[PDB]
């Protein structure tokens, strides 16, 4: 006997419905109909949502529909027209297939977990870019999207792809929709190096976008752009600058040929489906059903895995979200503002057409892609010193003991001079800057520096939550990207060094104890050990030593006794001996020593321990730390550092007293 | 003038044909400067033509400003669709029961869709209060690809980031009941976790293969747990007993606040968002209903209402909403599944804070098991065997059995009364025995020798004695914190280079260690030269080692730096002292072995520093340690 599986589905005008009907025909004929017959059921959009999922529920579902199939309206009203099917076969778990719906927003699962298209949505477009990307060998790219589900699902979708390679954020830049002016979004964007740029928006965005673009002039050669076929199309061509590299999808305008296929597919996998046993017919008519239909997701599944590799579209294969795989794109180029077929992209590979290349601005052909380090630092005396500017005057011509001019560089840092603090342009010239500018002759690169707002180089801290607030000092700057790269004073330790990259250390040396000598046996000093409220011993909280207090656990217990009087700044704790305060002061000895000399009337003690160097932080993912230290042992051999302690350690007066 | 407003409710279920009709709308808090005109309908069974069809039918002309929704269905579905009305009317709705009260996708922005559902963040939140709890710190998370993942994995995250304790999030997996399964492939993800706490998340209908689906792979059982969000337990007047029992889950009460009263919360909180709005505008929020045709003029204007709507309060009661949509606080009730299909309460939880009721065990000793056999050795200042009185035949006061294979020996001492604390303290019991081979650890050649001998041959679980600490020691079994300062010492009668060589000095000078020692040891892998010249002088035990410091025929003595100073302070005359402060090289302490990374381990460590932290250990000192010479201090 022959049994009627009814389709349904949502089309553009009658002669689309009578198109349909003849491609299910020729399923029927081409197919077993002594065993099954498929019959055809189809709607013209209506004018709201509403009229239509009441269509469905009550002009399809009631003729018992196995799948629908859904196109774009002749008249787009918002996006996403086809929007409510998904949702109302859903319900049921009834497969939809969409013609039209190049919508992005559809291939969350989650959301619409029925949909399924013959068309690969605009975030998948990135495919073309990868391997565009790939071809040309640039890396630096920037990206522009919309914010929304489309255009961060772009971003997420050729983040995924560069994941599989180191992953590149070259930068990414997102605007909101509707926006008539995005000019300093752009001006940020000219800061960036990677001259190369790709965007996503709408149509009457990117009317916007490109208009703000060339006031900037970033549409001009040595700048590329790559986009989306919405882009190039409206309006949008209108505006659209020269040059520009462009996608259109085949096949896209035509719901028929996708009809023909769609059907095809369709009875494919119904033909394939009553192989299988256990099988369910949809619920007859809307009304007085609650339950899902329990056949429709392993439609869904056969659906998916369906191949019949021939057809008038092209191959089809379907991707996890229910998207299509493997479609093609014919890109387009702007020439004479006119577009034209440069290449044309099917499958996995791109195909180039025998047309010229055109890139923006004039070139016969130029595939052309591709400075400035912001630098923190804390106020330490030994190695960095603070004086602001005379007036606009910049900085003193001050010389060294050895005969030369001292150098210097402006640097914003907290000021507590006035009662509120403001970042405040100052001067700076240290052992560091000598040797960050030592670096900037033998590097390509150029420095601007200010110093941290927080006295602290840095500690992990606070609590957590969406925005985490992180490890508070120039440090977390680093991390932030407030400054690229650390140059301080900074000890080397492995609970920052997760974190991040650090360099080859210019500078050697180790905790140690300050006292005046004018009348500490170790590092453990039983007088550490028999601690006294009489007689102190003093540290700055939040120092990198109260870190080692901290996590080590093996003298955890005598961390608390130096906890109690602690020191804000250094200056204040050299003080504190120097006003014989506190009898005694813990840190590191570089920054000790030279004060050692500075004074005389104060003296260090026993064998550095925490023995540790100090070191320029940068980010792990950033590759010019490889030259920083590559280049700091070049300073070593050379005897550079030798040179540089020379003059900025004194060593004038003062000796081993006793 | 006078503003009269115009509002609808429905009631779906309710286990009547005849459900109960306009029980409320009486005029409550008529002050309120807007009146409610209140039109009611109930339809029988859920669909979505029936509900689209009926609400836009009484939208007809009707011009109502908003809808209450409610049901006796456990469908999840239900409020999307109502909320899609919402998106597509711009007209207000909400639902104070079941399904409606159910999680959704995150709300559309424009859209208008309130529920009286709990925030999947706050039940995420309320699901870690119940973990904490009952301090049950490692778990795993089953979701599904249902909305509201990836909040909750979000939330979860955020919640777990924030708290010191060291939890362990185990696995979180993400699978799709669409492509529904021939591969069991949720079967086979299932099996994997090892976890003992389990939070799911899914569609009610999903709940149900899930759970037949780990009752095939075994999850349910002993000792696991499962922890659920509203949606699985729904109405809860449903269950089918594919759940396991045992299972654990929040949801709002029917008991606190009958459905009528909830209904009046709507009603109240649609009125007074509109008398709020009113004092603000001085404008009517009625508006054309009719969804067929465009959106009503002004309408548009409609989106502050939701800005005002978001927080409501009226009976001294918040009704406050959140951005999504749900409710900010709702009072919502811990739930467990009873023995049998009863959903017995178990907790209450509001705002902040969670109060529940059950102390201990909820739904051979449970919190730890097996047994530990401990091997010693005795010092010559520390660790004491003696022999018991023969007529007693048992060990009297502090002594504490030890046995010794060659005959019961008493031990009692430094080790005896600090294991006698820990094992107080950490609540096991334990059997001492004496070691025969090599005493302390010993190497000859490849192998090892003494009490670690005993715990690498896992004849013993603990080694306790005078054992001083070392690298080697250390990698191969874990070690406790040491309790005393010691080490390396020297003791004479009253790095300069004059203990590297005697031949410096034209006298022969002499110095000696015992053998077999974590000393000798240490000796010969630093310093060779030492090592084989004081072979020579090396005595046979401490109390002979004393008599060649004693009587002379040997000038000074090396040993461990607490034996001593414990000498140093106990000695027939004062004819012996330390060196220098006594401040000692090698500086390290007594430590305990364990077997390796797996033994009760940190509880021990904690334990130790107890001991000291209520100050036991000085006094300990000041008995055992302290010796009265030292006198002239």
């Amino acid at each position: 006997d022959p049994k009627i599986v009814n389709i349904g589905a949502v089309l553009s005008t009658k002669k689309h419905e009578q198109i349909f009907r003849e491609a299910v025909n020729q399923a029927n004929f081409f197919h077993f109909t002594r065993k099954i017959q498929l019959n055809a059921t189809s709607v013209t959009h209506r004018p709201n949502a509403i009229q239509m999922a009441l269509s469905v529920c009550e002009d399809l579902i009631s003729s018992q529909v196995y799948a629908i199939l859904v196109s774009h309206p002749p008249a787009p009203t918002d996006h996403l027209t086809p929007t409510p099917i998904s949702y109302t076969a859903g319900f049921y778990r009834i497969p939809v297939i969409g013609l039209t719906t190049r919508m992005s927003i559809y291939s969350d699962k989650s959301i619409h977990l029925s949909f399924l298209r013959t068309v690969p949505p605009y975030s998948h477009q990135a495919l073309v870019w990868f391997e565009m990307m790939r071809l040309f060998n640039w890396n630096h790219v920037i990206l522009i999207v919309s914010d929304d589900h489309e255009g961060r699902a772009a971003q997420k979708k050729l983040e995924t792809l560069l994941e599989e390679k180191e992953s590149k954020a070259d930068k990414v830049l997102q605007f909101e929709p509707g926006t008539k002016n995005l000019t300093a979004l752009l001006l940020e964007a000219k800061e960036l190096e990677a001259r190369v740029i790709i965007l996503s928006a709408s149509e009457d965005d990117a009317t916007a976008v490109y208009k703000s673009a060339a006031m900037l002039d970033m549409t001009g050669a040595g700048y590329v752009w790559l986009v989306g076929e919405r882009e190039i199309s409206g309006s949008a061509l209108r505006y659209a600058p020269d040059g520009i590299i462009g996608l259109q999808l085949i096949n896209g305008k035509n719901e028929s040929a996708h009809i023909s296929d769609a059907v095809a597919v369709v009875a494919q996998a119904i033909h394939e489906l009553f192989e299988m046993e256990q099988i369910t017919d949809p619920p007859r008519g809307c009304v007085g059903n609650t339950n899902i239909w329990k056949t429709g997701p392993l439609f869904k599944r056969v659906l998916m895995s369906s191949k019949y590799p021939d057809g008038v579209t092209g191959r089809i294969e379907f991707n996890e979200d229910g998207d299509r795989k493997f479609a093609q794109y014919s890109i387009m180029n702007l020439q004479n503002r006119k577009l034209v077929q440069v290449g044309i992209f099917d499958g996995s590979y791109i195909i180039q057409n025998d047309r010229k290349i055109i890139w923006p601005g004039g070139e016969t052909e130029r595939p052309q892609g591709y400075t400035r380090l912001k630098i923190v630092t804390i106020h330490q005396e030994p190695f960095v010193y603070v004086r602001p500017t005379t007036s606009d005057g910049t900085c003193r011509e001050e010389y060294t003991i050895n005969g030369d001019p001292i150098k210097k560089v402006i640097c914003n840092g907290p000021d507590e001079t006035i009662p509120g603090r403001p970042t405040v342009p100052q001067c700076c010239y240290g052992f560091c800057v000598d040797l960050l500018i030592k670096l900037a002759r033998e590097m390509d690169f150029t420095y601007e520096v200010h110093l941290v707002a927080d006295g602290k180089f840095g500690t992990q801290e606070r609590v957590n939550n969406s925005n985490a607030a992180a490890w508070n000092g120039m440090m977390g700057e680093l991390l932030s990207g407030q400054a690229d790269m650390i140059v301080a004073p900074l000890t080397i330790n492995n609970e920052r060094a997760q974190y991040i990259e650090f360099s080859k250390p210019f500078k050697y040396q180790g905790l140690t104890i300050l006292v005046k000598k004018e009348i500490i046996t170790g590092i453990n000093d039983p007088r550490l050990r028999n601690p006294s409220d009489k007689f102190i011993y003093a540290t700055v909280k939040q120092s990198s030593v109260d870190i080692y207090f901290r996590r080590q656990v093996e003298l955890s217990t005598m961390y608390r006794h130096m906890e109690k009087h602690n020191y804000e700044s250094a200056a204040e704790a050299i003080q504190a001996v120097r006003d014989n305060k506190l009898h005694a002061f813990i840190w590191d000895s570089a920054v000790l020593e030279f004060e050692a000399s500075q004074k005389c009337d104060l003296v260090t003690t026993g064998e550095l321990f925490f023995r540790s160097g100090f070191g320029i932080g940068m980010r792990k993912d950033s590759p010019w730390k490889q030259e920083v230290s590559l280049n700091i042992l070049k300073s070593h051999e050379n005897g550079f550092m030798e040179e540089l302690d020379k003059t900025w350690v004194r060593y004038q007066e003062c000796d081993s007293r006793s | 003038k006078h503003p009269n407003m115009d509002i609808a409710v429905i009631l779906v279920g309710t286990t009547e044909e005849v459900a109960i009709k306009d029980v409320h709308e009486k005029d409550d808090f008529h002050h309120l400067p807007v009146t409610p005109r209140v039109e009611l309908v109930t339809m029988q069974e859920s669909d979505p033509k029936s509900i689209i069809t009926r609400i836009c039918d009484l939208m007809s002309d009707k011009k109502v400003q908003g809808v209450v929704f409610g049901d006796d269905t456990d469908q999840e579905a239900i409020a999307q669709i109502l909320d899609f009305i919402s998106v597509q009317t711009l007209t207000p709705i909400l639902g104070i029961h079941g399904g409606s009260s159910m999680i959704m996708a995150d709300k559309e922005e424009a859209s208008m869709f309130f529920q009286f559902g709990p925030s999947i963040e706050q039940q995420a939140s309320v699901m870690l209060n119940i973990m904490e709890e009952y301090d049950w710190y490692i778990f795993s998370i089953v979701t599904t690809y249902f909305p509201g993942y990836q909040d909750f994995e979000n939330k979860v995250r955020s919640t777990i980031e924030n708290s010191f304790v060291g939890w362990e999030l185990e696995e979180v997996i993400h699978l799709d009941m669409s492509l529904d399964d021939i591969d069991s492939k949720i079967q086979n993800q299932l099996k994997k976790l090892q976890s003992p706490v389990i939070l799911l998340y899914c569609t009610k209908e999903e709940a149900t293969y899930i759970f037949e689906v780990a009752h095939s792979v075994g999850l349910t059982g002993y000792g696991f747990t499962w922890i659920v969000p509203s949606l699985v337990a729904g109405d809860t007047d449903t269950v089918p007993d594919e759940f396991p029992t045992g299972l654990i889950s929040v949801s709002y009460d029917e008991w606190d606040y009958d459905l009528p009263a909830r209904v009046r919360d709507g009603i109240a909180i649609i009125t007074t968002a509109a008398s709020t709005m009113l004092s603000e505008h001085n404008s009517i929020p009625q508006s054309k209903s009719s969804c067929n045709n465009i959106q009503e003029s002004r309408v548009y204007e409609a989106h502050m209402l939701k800005r005002y709507l978001i927080n409501v309060t009226f009976e001294g009661r918040d009704l406050s909403f959140s951005e999504d949509g749900y409710q900010m606080h709702p009072k919502l009730v811990i739930i467990l599944l009873n023995q049998e299909r009863k959903w017995e309460r178990v907790g209450k939880y509001k705002d902040r804070s969670l109060k529940m009721w059950p102390v201990f065990d909820l739904y051979s000793e449970e919190h730890k098991d097996e047994h530990l056999s401990i091997v010693t050795l005795e010092e010559a200042p520390f660790v004491i065997v003696e022999d018991v009185d023969p007529l007693s035949g048992t060990c009297m006061r502090n002594t504490v059995p030890c046995r010794k294979q060659i005959i019961k020996r008493c031990c009692k001492g430094f080790c005896i009364d600090i294991l006698k604390k820990i094992a107080k303290t950490v609540k096991f019991t334990y059997d001492l025995y004496l070691v025969t081979n090599g005493k302390h650890g010993k190497k000859i050649n490849g192998v090892w020798n003494g009490m670690i001998g005993e715990v690498v041959t896992k004849r013993a679980y603990m080694a306790v004695g005078s054992l001083t600490i070392n690298e080697e020691r250390s990698e191969v079994v874990d070690f406790s914190v040491p309790f005393i300062e010691t080490g390396i010492s020297v003791m004479v009668s009253r790095s300069d280079k004059k203990f590297q060589r005697p031949n410096d000095f034209s006298p022969a000078f002499r110095f000696g260690t015992v053998p077999n020692g974590s000393t000798e040891r240490n000796i010969r892998n630093n310093y060779l030269e030492m090592h084989s010249y004081m072979v020579k002088f090396n005595q046979r035990s401490v109390q002979d080692a004393l008599l060649s410091l004693k009587s002379g025929k040997l000038d000074a003595f090396i040993y461990d730096a607490a034996v001593l100073n414990y000498m140093a302070g106990r000695d027939e005359g004062c004819k012996l002292v330390t060196i220098g402060s006594g401040k000692v090289f090698a500086t390290t302490g007594y430590g305990i072995a364990i077997q390796k990374d797996s033994g009760w381990k940190r509880q021990v460590d904690l334990a130790i520093l107890q001991l000291f932290g209520d100050g036991e250990m000085e006094e300990l000192e000041a008995l055992w340690l302290t010796g009265i010479c030292h006198n002239e201090k």
